[PDB]
């Protein structure tokens, strides 16, 4: 999509979290 | 920078990066990984520029990790890896979250 095209990039979960 | 990360600690194979297939390759200090049909990395990140990291559960057609910097910038690469994908999003995340706390600082 916009910006970020390599296919699907959103249930993508954190784990370092707001460093 | 280039001393110890010179060093590659963990393997990735199929890793597309930007609609490119390669090989991920973590370092002691910096994140490499190179696209197929190439000789060079064309991927070289700090862990202290990597504020954060994702990973992209199961559900989806391919296994992801994310590298989110605090500098407003985010490096995804999807785990094409049938193989061991998940194994791998798993391994570069632990390294990674082992890694990243070690070389880089929180923005508060």
């Amino acid at each position: 999509y916009v910006g970020e095209d390599d296919e699907e990039d959103d249930d993508f979960n954190e784990n370092d979290e707001d460093d | 920078m280039a001393t110890s990360s010179e060093e590659v600690l963990l393997i990735v194979k199929k890793v597309r990066q930007k609609k490119q297939d390669g090989a991920l390759y973590l370092m002691a200090e910096r994140i490499a990984w190179a696209p197929e049909g190439k000789d060079r990395f064309t991927i070289s990140h700090m862990y202290a520029d990597i504020k954060c990291q994702k990973i992209s559960p199961e559900g989806k057609a391919k296994i992801q990790l994310q590298l989110v910097l605090h500098a407003g910038d985010t490096t995804n690469f999807h785990f094409s890896n049938e193989s061991t994908a998940v194994k791998e999003r798993d391994a570069v995340k632990d390294l990674l979250q082992q890694l990243l706390p070690k070389f880089k600082r929180k923005a508060n």
